[PDB]
RNA sequence: CUUUAAUGUUUGAUGUUCUAACGUUGACCCGUAAUCCGGGUUGCGGACAGUGUCUGGUGGGUAGUUUGACUGGGGCGGUCUCCUCCUAAAGAGUAACGGAGGAGCACGAAGGUUGGCUAAUCCUGGUCGGACAUCAGGAGGUUAGUGCAAUGGCAUAAGCCAGCUUGACUGCGAGCGUGACGGCGCGAGCAGGUGCGAAAGCAGGUCAUAGUGAUCCGGUGGUUCUGAAUGGAAGGGCCAUC
RNA sequence: GUUUAUUAAAAACACAGCACUGUGCAAACACGAAAGUGGACGUAUACGGUGUGACGCCUGCCCGGUGCCGGAAGGUUAAUUGAUGGGGUUAGCGCAAGCGAAGCUCUUGAUCGAAGCCCCGGUAAACGGCGGCCGUAACUAUAACGGUCCUAAGGUAGCGA
RNA sequence: AGGACCGAACCGACUAAUGUUGAAAAAUUAGCGGAUGACUUGUGGCUGGGGGUGAAAGGCCAAUCAAACCGGGAGAUAGCU
RNA sequence: UUUUGUAUAAUGGGUCAGCGACUUAUAUUCUGUAGCAAGGUUAACCGAAUAGGGGAGCCGAAGGGAAACCGAGUCUUAACU
């Protein structure tokens, strides 16, 4: 034991060239028929983490 | 599943579709509805559906 | 891993999981650097003798960081649009 | 017949008046149900869907003080 | 080929007949004047016993575990998500078992558009006619009608008549908006092809606000992505979706 | 007879009497991984167990529900057998789509499947249940009796502050 | 012929008082039950912790028991003192 | 000492002298402080003992994308916008 990568965080999580993590959107593969046109071509671009959760991404990923 | 969904087809021999749900338990009926096909660039009756 | 309650946001996005896998066993070499080829040849099937990047490698790419001054021979590889331009700019050459 | 229950927070905020603005879109008061009771008089079209007193202009806000009937118009100021 | 009279060889089951497996839950003899064991000798049973099993079911005698919350202690009654008014203090912000009433849908049509129409209801008279529901006349009505609570809009009709119709579009969006964030609202302007209208202009769903639930799990489809010695495939990803 | 040592000797437990139920000789039933023991040097005039309580007069009706028991056909179904279809590969007829076989191979699982359970009956000295209204006798009061309603069926005997 | 009636030794420990940081780590005083028997007592053995013993009370099993005693696990654990 | 609140009749406390609680290591951020710098720095083992050898090791220096792949550029795309 020697401090542990969350793997759980590692398959969710690509980071940035600016130290940002990126990640996918939920509710998207198992209902599509709810959400309108405009709103499915919004969720297609992807999304990065915000200050109240990158302080703790970046703890449970500290050798990214 | 059982309450089904609709996919209706491009008429114009083309592989794009719609998606829709719609109840049936207040009556059966299919769906005819006219659509655009960004393949052929027109707007055509969609088939196959439920 | 606790936020008091309603989850981490690391355990409510989806997983995906695919990676490169060939990142860690690529050489990405430098003009800034070389010092272990010392401006002389560069070709992947004696690579192993030189040990740069490592010696668990199975691929080789040069890349525009810094400035070339000598005439570097490259024997196959990869090469980026500016690293040949790089290289011919010192005299080298690229034989593919 | 029944106990409790009162609503959320009806998700509503008024500040339209005066001379409040905006830099592309006078998106002005947040206002339900209500379609055109003030409505717009000059280039301040919009007020659409959402009830919003939203006009697709930019600029700050004019008051004419009369109306249609009865109400009372709302329009922008000089640029 | 088939019906019908038969039939070899194995393998289950069932019945019968043996004795070489096994017992003896019979005895004597010997080891050995040892009530055990083993051998031997002679009888008696018998392919069953006697012993040991795993599969699956039954399985609570045994074991571990689980146990919603709110709140003048608590169950019962009300309630937890989502919606409208008053509470809400003539800013933003805002509560409980405060005072009240609703929703977990329905419509390809009840959607888009151009023109036309505009109500409801009471009262007097009116025909089989049945106060009244055929009908007209007088008054009266943005409190009729709409899908549904409530509130408020609605003729620049979103209400109902006629015709034409699918923009309930594929790809993007300056800039602004609700919230702690997740979830999310409005929108100048463009691309690809159109619909209504004489035309300006109108259309990126319904009158606006309620109409099931993340990660996770499996399945269906397209793929000059990947598939760890060279490949395919299975698995994974991208892009679609139940 | 037995009993809570220093809170409590009984109205509790039990035999006798009676029902219910397991047991046929290598008994059932029981222990112990087992060798070895008990039941038993017992054989049903014997053995292991549940309730009620000698003795006398007695032992109500209901099997619809849960449990138990007898019956037997058929259903459902796990094991196992391996039909049908699909996936990876692929022959072969059609322009191509459409399809699509034997082998290797991934997957499915038609079908065979005791008894219970379902069904029919039995069992209340098993677990339990033992209901409405209307009229009926000339004060008043209450029904020895019909009618209709519920159902599995609606308290016989004896006792009663 | 006594699981006879009464009653000493012998056994019990029901009733009242005393003692209650006692003389006694429940003893004394006077009654009371049983007393040839489902009675009692000396000696050596056998039954042990979810195991004994119990004609059964959460009664009894070494001044310890709704699971006794002793060596280790052990510094069990705790939106907690 | 509890408790918002105690001269409190709320918690304890005899005597006197002793014993008796927050210790330091690694990792890292801010704060403080020096050296070096587009370069700075090895473990074990050897060893003139921490030097000198040992670069397996450790930081910085490029980004776009799920990835193929590209790169001071790049994903999405019919795309100019």
């Amino acid at each position: 034991p020697k401090i542990k990568t969350v793997r759980g965080a590692a398959k969710r999580f690509k980071k940035t060239g600016k130290g940002g993590f990126k990640h996918k959107h939920a509710n998207l593969r198992h209902i599509l028929t709810k959400k309108a046109t405009k709103r499915k071509r919004h969720l297609r671009p992807k999304a990065m983490v915000s200050k109240g959760d990158l302080g703790l991404v970046i703890a449970c990923l500290p050798y990214a | 599943g059982i309450r089904e969904k609709i996919k209706l087809v491009s008429s114009a021999g083309t592989g794009h579709f719609y998606t829709t749900t719609k109840n049936k338990r207040t009556k059966p009926e299919k769906l005819e509805l006219k659509k655009f096909d960004p393949v052929v660039r027109q707007h055509v009756i969609y088939k196959e559906a439920k | 891993g606790f936020e008091g309650g309603q989850m981490p946001l690391y355990r409510r996005l989806p997983k995906f999981g695919f990676t490169s896998r060939k990142a860690a066993i690529t050489a990405e070499i430098r003009l800034s650097d070389l010092a272990k080829v010392e401006g002389g040849v560069v070709d992947l099937n004696t690579l192993k003798a030189a040990n740069i990047i490592g010696i668990q490698i199975e691929f080789a790419k040069v890349i525009l960081a810094g400035e070339v001054t000598t005439p570097v021979t490259v024997r196959g590889l990869r090469v980026t649009k500016g690293a040949r331009a790089a290289i011919e700019a010192a005299g080298g050459k690229i034989e593919e | 017949g029944g106990s409790t229950r009162n609503g959320r927070d009806s998700e509503a905020k008024r500040l339209g008046v005066k001379r409040f603005g905006g830099e592309s879109v006078l998106a002005g008061s947040i206002i339900v149900r209500q379609r055109g009771t003030k409505f717009h008089a000059g280039a301040n079209v919009g007020c659409g869907r959402d009830h919003t007193l939203f006009a697709k202009a930019d600029g700050k806000v004019k008051f004419e003080v009369k109306g249609p009937k009865n109400r009372k118009f709302i329009s922008i100021e000089a640029e």
